[PDB]
């Protein structure tokens, strides 16, 4: 329309096909997740709920990135605003969703192993109260941009990687996501630090499973933090950046791949870890 | 020298049990027949029954 | 040193003279006959009520003479009675041990026993002046574990123990009159006649024996499962029994004639067998294999015809209300369930 | 079991003192109470209910908000308070313990009772007739009539019947329509079809006269009888 | 609403009745549970009593110590066969098993040919493989061991095992014990075995239990929500 042609020819902005199948892998294997899950009853703690939410949250994650590659184009032109403000919607929605839940599982592993209950049986108000809060604060974080800060009047105030967004609302974003990754390795320390000094202190009298944990901890909280990093030093980077003053800025497409490609992998992570879901898989 | 005692008791019980009389067997399966056709009527295990008499109604 | 052998071969003929008299008096088997009837078509039977509220395994289930009142006995140490009809709970008698293996509820309806690991058989009191439940009394003569016991009538009790003996004890005197022995393996099931006369009990090693409680001696026996014997009814009509097993085989005998008439056995069952109780009429067997489903076994037919798959773990008590109206089982996740 | 009142005293016009009972010889902390007011030469009526353990607590439209009534478990005493206190609040006081499940027999057991003297849309239930004279050894009919169907959709109709000696408190007799109640003799029967009730005895004699009183319970707010006098 | 007015009564006690199970069925829940088994002479009498106490057929202990609460199970007088009641004990955190050193060269009575030892293994490995016990991990714990030395001392040790090279040294002959009693445990991955020699001070007794009972409990809560 008016103000889609203006923006993008003040910012300047005047290889899609193994996104497509890579996504499409990404969507099969959740949905055998899920059905793995699903069918059988002992995987029916709320436990395991955290991971299907979780693989729930990474194939809508999955659907989104799919939508927005094929929605993008020489057709964004075309659309109306309020369709271009819904694709970064979704695309927001999609991935604050996926990294608030695994935040989430981290919370309920560190509640679990807080103290020793000697039972799996625990209260689903938690559990309902967690998945809800993370829902609605995604879906509340997505859809700000549509009732202020909308980067509408301020031709200059608006990101250079793409228009129509306020600078203040990527820096708000970017200032979430690094308490989020803050108390992710914080959690996941204290746990492998109570784990480890209770055994040695209590057990003295009579190792292995110490360095397991380890391992499990250096795999899990390592592999997040080598793909989450590019896209958050671009999103650090375009804000103090001036305008047509970064080429690289104007190649930010590569980025987002490995971004959504941590949701793919996730699965694999968080399912060949231990050995009953495994076997269960196996059987399958 | 124990287990006589306890041989005359079984030796005693078995030639008790062999003065049981014996019936035919087409009696005993016309019997049970007759019994199952005879009470099929009052029973709502294989005789359906409608909704609105079962006290067990959902 | 003669003795023992004159005496073993005077056994074994006798043996011989019995199990000859036992075939020559067979013709034909009972199927042969009932092969000019209809067969009932599909016996589908839905959940009507969940009883939900135990903590542990549930061992035991008995439905009272009002076919409304059920008790059921669990390893969390509770007694729980519930009501059919509304899924109210009406009393929650705690226990001593927590180890219980079976339950009975009176005909008239006024108490209820239940044994268990402890070899000691407590009966209690329901129908007291204050508002909780007391111990009448604490029964206490066996060695060996106690398996199951049945109300013969309001004052007198038959109990079946684990050091194969089974023996009719008194609620008023406080100790047992007659003991049953002649079992070689562990007594662990038995039920009672419709007119309360005669009740029979399956022992551990592939024998069911015949027992009457005036007289007080064995005077039948039958014999041909392979493993053992692991639940016992009888016939509505009271003149036959059919007994459980262990390797997936359900038989039905005959009273009067100490012949085997019909075995229940199907080639894609390998499992075990842990209660059969019968219907209204005598025409479906209904049985509860271990491997987490019933079954709605046909009486003259032998063959399958339902199965009630509604179920979590291995079932381990079942049967069919007095008059008929619905059935109850019980399996090991705490979870009673009534179909009709 | 045992019970007794205590906190009977003449109060003058506006001022209030609580009521005590104590009980002993059961499990009071799951029975409900009943609380039941007997004015002179009249018929007594219903006044508060406590459930198990606090969780519903009713009260009468005569006297609502302007009594307040708790439960006291780990002593197994009861307490009544009142705010304001009228010419008409000279009455008997009694307590009766009811307990209600599949097979109960609720006010089973009565009170002795208190004596307080003062000086300055629902069910109605219309008894027979006030007094009959009955000889000894003959059968009596005593119908109770009501202006609703007692019988509910479940099958039970819901009227009991008691009987009041002379100078005693009364006891249950016959709850539902015909079960009779513990410890009573078989002599006493009842029957009824849902607008109309009756009882029928067997046999009669000295022990047993005085007044009677049909209660109704399908609807909560509970109403009882004039109250028919047998005369010997 | 449909219900009558007595009926909501009966409903209200179906609600405190399943309150006060739910009160109960959690307090039963927080303590730990343990087996014990042994052979008639394994001096499992000598462990009941050394041990603190607080308190025919089964026998309950209970005792208490670093604010934990244990049940003992002593199921030694059921003379009837085990494989009947056997199941109902699927859901315990350990089960103690009690041997004799010393008891290795008395053959067992009514019997001139097999040794004690032999139906000590036996039971062991009836109890390791079992269908049920395949998760529950094993205590294991050697009675007496003065008496053990003497005997060694005084007798050799190869009358009981027919293969041995080393010498008669008990610093040996106690590991060459514990090691064939360690090897008949076909299930390797999902238990594990403690041994324990047992000596004349109870504090050291109760605080190995309480280690193997918190090392159980670690491994538990780590398999629990599958961390490992
Ligand atoms: C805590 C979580 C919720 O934080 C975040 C989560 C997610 C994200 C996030 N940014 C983006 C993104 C970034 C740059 C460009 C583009 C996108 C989407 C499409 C667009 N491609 C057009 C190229 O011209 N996609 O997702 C950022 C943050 C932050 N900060």
């Amino acid at each position: 329309y008016d103000i889609i042609v203006r923006h993008y020819n003040y910012t300047g902005k005047l290889t899609s096909v193994v996104f497509i199948l890579i996504c499409c892998f990404i969507i099969l294997e959740n949905i055998f997740v899920l059905l793995t899950i699903w069918k059988t009853k002992k995987f029916h703690r709320p436990m395991y709920y955290f991971i299907g939410n979780l693989a729930l949250s990474d194939l809508l994650a999955g659907v989104a990135y799919t939508a927005n590659l094929l929605l993008s184009g020489a057709t964004t032109y075309k659309l109306t605003p309020a369709q271009w403000f819904l694709r970064e919607g979704s695309m927001f929605v999609a991935l604050s969703a996926s990294v608030f839940s695994l935040l989430a599982i981290a919370i309920e592993r560190y509640i679990t192993m807080l103290k020793m209950k000697l039972h799996n049986g625990s209260n689903n108000f938690r559990l309902f109260l967690l998945i809800s809060a993370c829902w609605v604060i995604s879906l509340i974080l997505g859809g700000l941009p549509i009732m202020g800060w909308n980067c509408i009047s301020a031709l200059s105030s608006c990101s250079t990687v793409l228009p129509l967004y306020h600078k203040h609302y990527i820096l708000f974003c970017t200032t979430v996501f690094t308490l989020l990754l803050l108390s992710i390795v914080i959690l996941y320390c204290r746990i492998y630090s109570l784990v480890r000094t209770r055994s040695r202190r209590l057990t003295f009298r009579k190792s292995e499973k110490s360095l397991a944990l380890l391992k499990t901890v250096i795999i899990v909280l390592s592999v997040f933090i080598a793909c989450w990093a590019p896209l958050f030093i671009l999103l650090l980077l375009d804000v103090g950046c001036k305008v047509k003053t970064c080429d690289i800025l104007f190649r930010a497409e590569y980025f987002l791949v490995l971004a959504v490609l941590n949701s793919g992998t996730n699965p694999i992570i968080y399912t060949l870890t231990n050995k009953e879901m495994r076997r269960a898989f196996i059987r399958i | 020298t124990a287990s006589i005692a306890q041989a005359r008791k079984l030796v005693e019980q078995l030639k008790m049990e062999a003065n049981i009389d014996r019936i035919k067997v087409s009696k005993a399966a016309a019997d049970l027949m007759a019994y199952c056709e005879a009470h099929a009527k009052e029973d709502p295990l294989l005789t359906p029954v409608p909704a609105s008499e079962n006290p067990f109604r959902e | 040193g003669s003795e023992l052998d004159q005496l073993r071969q005077e056994a074994e003929q006798l043996k011989n003279q019995i199990r000859d008299a036992r075939k020559a008096c067979a013709d034909a088997t009972l199927s042969q006959i009932t092969n000019n009837i209809d067969p009932v078509g599909r016996i589908q039977m839905r959940t009507r009520r969940t009883l939900r509220g135990h903590l542990a395994k549930i061992y035991a289930m008995h439905w009272g003479t009002d076919s409304r009142l059920l008790v059921s006995a669990s390893q969390d140490g509770k007694l729980i009675i519930w009501d059919s009809y509304t899924t109210n709970k009406v009393h929650a008698i705690p226990l001593r041990s927590s180890w219980v293996m079976t339950c009975a509820y009176a005909p008239s309806g006024n108490y209820v026993a239940c044994g268990g690991l402890d070899n000691i058989c407590s009966i209690y009191n329901l129908k007291t002046r204050e508002g909780n439940v007391r111990v009448s009394r604490e029964l206490a003569g066996h060695t060996g574990y106690l398996s199951c016991c049945r109300f013969l009538d309001d004052n007198q009790i038959v109990t079946s123990s684990g050091d194969t003996t089974c023996a009719l004890w008194d609620i008023e005197t406080g100790q047992q009159t007659t003991t049953f022995t002649g079992h070689t393996g562990d007594v662990m099931s038995l039920s009672l006649a419709p007119d309360t006369r005669l009740f029979v009990s399956g022992a551990c090693d592939a024998s069911a024996k015949l027992w009457d409680v005036r007289e007080g001696m064995c005077r039948q026996t039958f014999t041909g499962h392979e493993s053992d014997i692991n639940a016992i009814c009888f016939f509505p009509n009271g003149n036959a029994f059919a007994t459980g097993s262990d390797d997936a085989t359900c038989r039905l005998f005959d009273l009067r004639a100490d012949q085997e008439l019909m075995t229940y056995s199907h080639d894609n069952i390998i499992c075990g067998i842990t209660s059969v109780s019968f219907s209204k009429s005598g025409r479906l067997l209904l049985a509860g294999y271990d491997d987490f489903n019933c079954n709605v076994w046909d009486a003259l037919k032998a063959d399958r015809a339902g199965v009630l798959a509604g179920h979590d773990n291995r079932v381990s008590c079942l049967g069919v209300t007095d008059d008929g109206m619905a059935v109850a089982t019980g399996s090991w996740d705490s979870f009673l369930k009534i179909w009709n | 079991v045992q019970l007794v009142e205590s906190g009977g005293g003449l109060v003058q016009p506006g001022g209030s003192r609580k009521l005590s009972c104590s009980a002993s010889g059961f499990a009071f902390s799951s029975f409900g109470m009943h609380w039941v007011r007997q004015a002179p030469e009249k018929g007594l009526e219903w006044v508060a209910y406590i459930s198990s353990g606090s969780g519903t607590i009713y009260y009468a439209d005569t006297v609502k908000g302007r009594f307040t009534i708790s439960r006291d478990d780990p002593k197994n005493t009861l307490f009544l308070q009142m705010t304001s206190l009228r010419s008409e609040d000279t009455a008997m006081y009694y307590c009766v313990r009811s307990i209600y499940y599949y097979g109960s027999s609720p006010f089973d057991f009565w009170g002795q009772g208190t004596t307080l003297t003062v000086s300055s849309s629902d069910i109605v239930m219309t008894q027979a007739t006030s007094s009959v004279p009955v000889t000894p050894g003959e059968s009596v009919s005593i119908s109770c009539r009501s202006s609703k169907s007692l019988l509910h959709s479940n099958g039970n109709t819901y009227l009991y019947w008691f009987l009041q000696r002379p100078g005693q408190s009364p006891q249950l007799l016959i709850y539902r329509m015909s079960n009779l109640a513990s410890g009573v003799p078989d002599r006493f029967s009842g029957s009824g079809s849902g607008t109309a009730f009756t009882l029928t005895i067997s046999r009669l004699e000295a022990e047993d006269v005085g007044v009677y009183y049909c209660m109704q319970h399908l609807e909560y707010p509970l109403t009882f009888g004039a109250g028919t006098k047998l005369e010997l | 609403c449909t219900l009558s007015a007595e009926d909501k009564a009966a409903v209200e006690r179906s609600k405190m009745i399943d309150r006060n199970l739910r009160e109960d069925g959690e307090k039963a829940a927080r303590e730990v549970k343990l087996l014990l088994l042994g052979a008639g002479e394994s001096g499992k009498s000598t462990i009941v009593k050394q041990m603190k106490i607080i308190h025919t057929g089964i026998v309950e202990t209970h005792f208490t110590f670093k604010d934990l609460h244990f049940k003992m199970f002593d199921v030694g007088g059921q003379r009837s066969e085990r494989k009947k009641w056997i199941h109902c004990f699927e859901g315990v955190t350990a089960i103690i098993f009690c041997v004799a050193l010393s008891d290795y060269d008395l053959v067992l009575a009514e019997d001139e040919e097999m040794n004690r030892m032999h139906e000590s293994m036996k039971l062991f490995d009836s109890i390791c493989n079992n269908k049920w016990f395949t998760d529950t991990s094993i205590i294991l714990f050697l009675n007496k061991k003065d008496l053990f030395e003497e005997k060694i001392k005084k007798s050799p040790l190869t009358i009981c095992y027919p293969e041995y090279a080393g010498s008669n040294t008990y610093e040996e002959a106690a590991a060459y014990i514990q090691c064939q009693f360690e090897d008949l445990n076909k299930r390797k991955d999902t238990k594990e075995i403690y041994t324990h020699f047992t000596c004349a001070t109870d504090t050291k007794n109760v605080q190995f239990v309480f280690d193997a009972v918190t090392d159980v409990i670690i491994k538990n809560n780590l398999k629990d929500c599958g961390l490992f």
